[PDB]
C-alpha cells in the first residue's frame, strides 16, 4: 500500500509527511555525503553539528497570484539565519553541505497551474544593464526573502526576466536541471535531495551560493469560479551532511 | 610513441564510451519501472 | 642521418589535426581531481532529457507563453496544434534537442514527444497525436491525420503521454538543416472526443510538451551552429 | 547491437506510454512500446559526440596585433603596439564559448597553436623576415615595459621564438588553482559590499606577451597574432542550458537590453505545418 | 628515402623543451668530481631552514632593527604586532621563504612562524599568538584574536616557540602575488599577561622571529621574480 | 473539513527554557511535523521526553 | 634512445627524488627529539 504518492523525511527533531508526492529527485543520482579524506585538503579536523543543523527550517511563505513571474532563494544564504545552522556560517571559515529541498502548494480538484521547482547548481545571475555591469552582493544575498522575480529592476541588482532563466538562457531548458514539477492536478510537493557540488573540496559559505533553488509558475493559476485569486506557496529546506570547518572570530558581511 | 616526458604533451583522450544518461534521465528516489503506472 | 622525403601538407595547420606537443611547463603537478556528481561523457547522454517545446510560437515577443498550448472547452472533431518536424528550425529549434542537433550536420533516429496536461483534476480528455511519415501533406482533419503514426490519449491520472516518431525513413540519415529530399514529416494533434471541464470552472487548459532523443538516435559530422555569432571581440 | 527489436501487436494492462512527467524523470520510452517494429542495428557507436571529441579541435581564441617601427621617441611602447599583451581568457571569441558554457565545471589540457603573418599595407621595398616571441607572464611576475626590457630575458618563464608567417605550437598542462575550471561562479573573491561578481575573479590565469625581435627596417611592418586553442583530455560535469541571448561581457552572464525575440513566430496559426 | 611530414610548430624554439643537441667539444673529458658537502637536490629542501623576518618595518632606512620586535614591560591586554600573511609581499617578502616563493606561481602548504625571546633571563611573560583564517578581519582585541588558531607561550628557560599556520582553505593552491579570492589570513601577538622585569633592569626587551616551511609544503608553476630587474647589460 | 477541501499545518512542540513561539518562524526551529491533510485524517505527534530531571511533578 | 655519442649532449636530467633538509635544517651535533626538552 506504499504509493509514491505518501511520504515522510524525519531530519533531526523535524518530520514532514506528504500525502500528494510525485516521487522526490535526488540530484545527479547522488545523496549528500561527508568530504572523505582522500578529496580533502585543509588540514583542519572538521565541525559536524549533525542534529542541531540538520533539521527542517520553513522560510516564510510566498503568495501565488495569476500575475506572479517566480522565485529564486540561493543557498547557503536562504539559511544564513535559521537557528544554529547560521551561527555556525559566519563562525567558520568554511563550511559544506548537502539539503533535502520540498516545496509545497495544495489546492483543490478545481485548480489548475503547475510550477517548476528546479535546482541550479552555480547560478551566475546578469546585470540588467548589459555590458559588463556587475549585480552587486546584497542582490545576489536576499536571504530568506529570495528574489521576487515580478519585482522591478533595481540598481546593482540582477535582471529578473523568466523567459531567459536571469542569465540569458531558455525557461524552457532548466528542465535539463534536476527539477519536478507541482501540477495542482497531480502533486501537491516538490522534494528534491541536493549532494554538495563545487570544484573544490569545501568553500567559503559567505562569499559563494553553490545552487539557486528556483520556484516558476509555467501554466498560470487558474481558480475555480468566484475563488480567491491566489494559494500560497511554502519553502521548507534541511541542511543534511553539514561541516563547518577553520573556525574563529565570525565574518562581517556587507549591508 | 609519446616523444614527450610530460603527460599533457599527449594527444587526444580516446572515447570514454562511458554514457549513462540516467544521471540525467532519472534521478528519482524511488525506482520507475516503464509500463508499471506512474504514481501508485 | 637518416634520409627523408616531405610530402604534400608538410608545415600545414588542420585544427582537426590531434598529434604530440612539447609541454611549455615541464614538470609541473595538475590539482587532484576531487569526486563532483554529474560528470558528461557523450552529448548523446544528454539529449536524451526531455525539455519544453515553444510550441506556440504565435506570439511576438519571447513569452512564456509559447510554452503553453492551449485547448477549448466542448469543441469537437477539431485540430489541437501542427508542426513539421525540421528539427533544426522552427519550434524545435531552441529546445535542448534543436540546440544540440545544430551542432551537427547529419541526424538519424527516433524522437519521443510528450504532453503533459494540466487541466482541473474533475476535467476530462481525449486527445489523439498523429505524426505523418514523409511523402503526404500535414493532415487537414483527424480523418487524414488517423490513417498514419498515432495514439489515443485519455487524460487521467497519469499526467503524460509520450509519443514516439519512429524513425520512417528510405535515406538513413537526414540534414538538421532543412532539406527537402531529406524531410521527415508531420506531427498534429486533435479532438478524438472533447475537453469537458467540471462545474464552478472555466476558460482554456493548457497542455505542456516536451522533447528528446530515444536511444536509437544517431548525430554526425559537426560543425557550426547558426545559434551564436558576434562582430567584435568581448572584453572584461 | 540492436536499434529496434521486433514487436507485434499489444493488448496490455501494461501501458507504458503513460508517465506522470511531474517527477523530472525522462522515461525510456522506444518506438517498439507503440508501433510494431522490425529488426534493426544500430551500425553506429556515437564517437563524434564524446566530449573529448567535441571540445578537442582547434578554436581561434584570440587576435591582437603588434607592429615593427622604430621606437625612438615613443614614450609608451606598450601603446604603440610595440609589443601587446593578451589577458589570457578563453571567453573573448564566442563560437568556443558557446560550446564550453554547455557545462558548469570542465577539466581539460590545452595545446596552442599561433599562426602570426605580416602585412605592409604602406610602400615597402621587400617583406623582412620577423621572428615573433611570445612570453608567458603569470601573475606575480614582471610585466614588459618597453619591447626590450630585462623582463625578456625570460629565464624563468617559459617562451617561444618563431617566424612570421610559420605557426608556434606547444601545449600548456590544466593550470587551474582549483580540481576544474568554473564556467560559472556565482560567488565573489571576497564579501565586500562593491567587489565584481562571477568569474572574473576565479579566472586568474594571468597574460601573455608578444613582440617583434628584430630591430627596425626602413619600413613598417603589421603582424597580426591569431591564438587557437584545443582542448585535450577532456572532463565535464553538470550539463547547463545553451545560451540563447548574446554576449556582451568576457565573463558575465550578462545580455544586451532590447535584445530580439530568440524563438521564431510562426508565420501562421499554432495549427500551422 | 623515408617520407616524412613536418606539423606546426616546427623550427620554434620553445625555451622550456628538453632534447638532444650535438656535443661542440666531442670527446672532452671533464675534470672528475670530488666531495663537497652541502648539496642541493630540491628547493624544497632550503626553504624548510627558518630565517628572519622584518618585521618591524617602520624604519625609513634598511636597519637592524627592523628585525626586533618591541616589547614593553607591565603592559596588559594589548598587541605586540600584527601582519597579513601574504608571503610574497610585505614582511615575508625579503625572507628566504618569501624570496622562493617569488619563483613560482602557486604556493599550498603549512608555514611555521617561531618568536625567540632575548630579555634577561630574570624576566617573564606570557604571549598569545594568534593565525586568524581568512573570512574575517585582522582581529582588533585579544578576545578576538583568541577565537581562533591561536598558543598562549610561556618565556621560560625554552627560548622559542614554534606556531604554525596550518593550511586552513577551500581553494587547493593560493597564488604567491596577493590574491583577494586566494587570500590567507591574518597573525597577531598581545600580551597575555605582561612582560615583567626584573630590579634593576630597564627598558625595551626584543623578540626575534622566524619564519620557514613544514614539509607540506608545495610550490608550483615557475616564472620570474619581481625581485631584479636592469636597465643595461653588466659587463666585467 | 470536506473530502474536498486541502490543508497543510505545522505542530510545533518547544521544549522548556522559551517562550510560547510567538510566529511560525519560532515555532519551526524546534520539535515540528508538517501535517498534509489527505485520505490519512489524523496525524499523530509526539512530545518527546525533553528533560534533566527525570521527573516533572503533575501539578 | 641517444642520438649522440657524448654524454653532454643527452638531454636534462631526471628528478632526484633526493630530497634530504636535514644537512641544513638540523645540522646539531647532539641529535635533537622533537618533544624533548632543547636544553637539558
Ligand atoms: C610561450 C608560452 C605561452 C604560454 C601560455 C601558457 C598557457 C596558460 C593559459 C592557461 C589556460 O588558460 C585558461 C583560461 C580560461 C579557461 C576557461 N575559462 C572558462 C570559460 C572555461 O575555461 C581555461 C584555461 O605558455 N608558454
Amino acid at each position: 500500500g506504499y504509493s509514491d504518492r505518501v511520504q515522510q523525511i524525519t531530519l533531526g527533531n523535524s518530520t514532514i509527511t506528504t500525502q500528494e508526492a510525485a516521487n522526490a529527485v535526488v540530484c545527479y543520482a547522488e545523496w549528500p555525503e561527508y568530504l572523505p579524506d582522500v578529496d580533502a585538503s585543509d588540514v583542519n579536523k572538521t565541525s559536524k553539528p549533525d542534529t542541531s543543523v540538520c533539521r527542517f527550517y520553513t522560510l516564510d511563505s510566498k503568495t501565488w497570484t495569476t500575475g506572479s513571474k517566480g522565485w529564486c532563494w540561493k543557498l547557503p544564504d536562504a539559511l544564513k539565519d535559521m537557528g544554529v545552522f547560521g551561527q555556525n556560517m559566519f563562525f567558520h571559515s568554511l563550511g559544506r553541505s548537502g539539503y533535502t529541498v520540498h516545496v509545497q502548494c495544495n489546492a483543490t480538484k478545481f485548480h489548475s497551474g503547475c510550477l517548476l521547482v528546479v535546482v541550479i547548481p552555480e547560478h551566475q545571475l546578469a546585470s540588467h544593464e548589459g555590458g559588463n555591469v556587475s549585480v552587486k552582493y546584497t542582490f545576489t544575498h536576499p536571504g530568506e526573502r529570495g528574489i521576487d522575480l515580478s519585482s522591478a529592476n533595481e540598481v546593482g541588482g540582477p535582471v529578473k526576466d523568466v523567459l531567459y532563466n536571469m542569465n540569458g538562457t531558455l525557461l524552457g531548458n532548466l528542465l535539463i536541471f534536476p527539477h519536478q514539477f507541482i501540477n495542482l492536478r497531480t502533486n501537491n510537493t516538490a522534494t528534491i535531495v541536493i549532494p554538495y557540488i563545487n570544484s573544490v573540496p569545501i568553500d567559503s559559505m559567505t562569499r559563494h551560493n553553490n545552487v539557486s533553488l528556483m520556484v516558476i509558475p509555467i501554466a498560470p493559476l487558474t481558480v475555480p469560479t468566484g475563488a480567491t485569486p491566489s494559494l500560497p506557496i511554502t519553502v521548507t529546506i534541511a541542511p543534511m551532511c553539514t561541516e563547518f570547518s577553520g573556525i574563529r572570530s565570525k565574518s562581517i558581511v556587507p549591508q | 610513441i609519446n616523444y614527450y616526458k610530460d603527460a599533457a604533451s599527449t594527444s587526444s583522450a580516446g572515447q570514454s564510451l562511458s554514457m549513462d544518461p540516467s544521471k540525467f534521465t532519472e534521478p528519482v528516489k524511488d525506482l520507475m519501472l516503464k509500463g508499471a503506472p506512474a504514481l501508485n | 642521418g637518416l634520409p627523408t622525403t616531405t610530402l604534400p601538407g608538410s608545415g600545414q595547420f588542420l585544427t582537426t589535426d590531434d598529434r604530440q606537443s612539447p609541454s611549455a611547463l615541464p614538470n609541473y603537478e595538475p590539482t587532484p581531481r576531487i569526486h563532483i556528481p554529474g560528470k558528461v561523457h557523450n552529448l548523446l547522454e544528454i539529449i536524451q532529457v526531455d525539455t519544453l517545446i515553444p510550441m506556440n510560437n504565435t506570439h511576438t515577443k519571447d513569452e512564456v507563453n509559447s510554452y503553453l498550448i492551449p485547448l477549448n472547452a466542448n469543441r469537437q472533431n477539431e485540430q489541437v496544434f501542427g508542426t513539421n518536424l525540421f528539427i533544426g528550425d522552427g519550434v524545435f529549434k531552441t529546445t535542448l534537442l534543436g540546440e544540440i542537433v545544430q551542432y551537427y550536420t547529419h541526424w538519424s533516429g527516433s524522437l519521443r514527444f510528450s504532453l503533459m496536461y494540466t487541466g482541473p483534476a474533475l476535467s476530462s480528455a481525449k486527445l489523439i497525436l498523429a505524426y505523418t511519415p514523409p511523402g503526404a501533406r500535414g493532415p487537414q482533419d483527424r480523418r487524414e491525420a488517423m490513417l498514419g503514426t498515432h495514439v489515443v490519449w485519455d487524460i487521467g491520472l497519469q499526467s503524460t503521454i509520450v509519443m514516439t516518431i519512429p524513425w520512417t525513413s528510405g535515406v538513413q540519415f537526414r540534414y538538421t538543416d532543412p532539406d527537402t529530399y531529406t524531410s521527415a514529416g508531420f506531427l498534429s494533434c486533435w479532438y478524438q472526443t472533447s475537453l469537458i471541464l467540471p462545474p464552478e470552472t472555466t476558460g482554456q487548459v493548457y497542455l505542456l510538451s516536451f522533447i528528446s532523443a530515444c536511444p536509437d538516435f544517431k548525430l554526425r559530422l559537426m560543425k557550426d551552429t547558426q545559434t551564436i555569432s558576434q562582430t567584435v571581440a568581448l572584453t572584461e | 547491437t540492436v536499434a529496434s527489436i521486433s514487436s507485434g501487436p499489444k493488448h496490455t494492462q501494461k501501458v507504458p506510454i503513460l508517465t506522470a512527467n511531474e517527477t523530472g524523470a525522462t522515461m525510456p520510452v522506444l518506438p517498439s512500446d507503440s508501433i510494431e517494429t522490425r529488426t534493426t542495428y544500430m551500425h553506429f557507436n556515437g564517437s563524434e559526440t564524446d566530449v573529448e571529441c567535441f571540445l578537442g579541435r582547434a578554436a581561434c581564441v584570440h587576435v591582437t596585433e603588434i607592429q615593427n617601427k622604430d621606437a625612438t621617441g615613443i614614450d609608451n611602447h606598450r601603446e604603440a603596439k610595440l609589443f601587446n599583451d593578451w589577458k589570457i581568457n578563453l571567453s573573448s571569441l564566442v563560437q568556443l564559448r558557446k560550446k564550453l558554457e554547455l557545462f558548469t565545471y570542465v577539466r581539460f589540457d590545452s595545446e596552442y597553436t599561433i599562426l602570426a603573418t605580416a602585412s605592409q599595407p604602406d610602400s615597402a621595398n621587400y617583406s623582412s623576415n620577423l621572428v615573433v616571441q611570445a612570453m608567458y607572464v603569470p601573475p606575480g611576475a614582471p610585466n614588459p615595459k618597453e619591447w626590450d626590457d630585462y623582463t625578456w630575458q625570460s629565464a624563468s618563464n617559459p617562451s617561444v621564438f618563431f617566424k612570421v608567417g610559420d605557426t608556434s605550437r606547444f601545449s600548456v598542462p590544466y593550470v587551474g588553482l582549483a580540481s576544474a575550471y568554473n564556467c560559472f561562479y556565482d560567488g565573489y573573491s571576497h564579501d565586500d559590499a562593491e567587489t565584481q561578481y562571477g568569474i572574473t575573479v576565479l579566472n586568474h590565469m594571468g597574460g601573455m606577451a608578444f613582440r617583434i625581435v628584430n630591430e627596425h627596417d626602413e619600413h613598417k611592418t603589421l603582424v597580426k597574432i591569431r591564438v587557437y586553442h584545443r582542448a585535450k583530455h577532456v572532463e565535464a560535469w553538470i550539463p547547463r542550458a545553451p545560451r540563447a541571448l548574446p554576449y556582451t561581457s568576457i565573463g558575465r552572464t550578462n545580455y544586451p537590453k532590447n535584445t530580439e525575440p530568440v524563438i521564431k513566430k510562426r508565420k501562421g496559426d499554432i495549427k500551422s505545418y
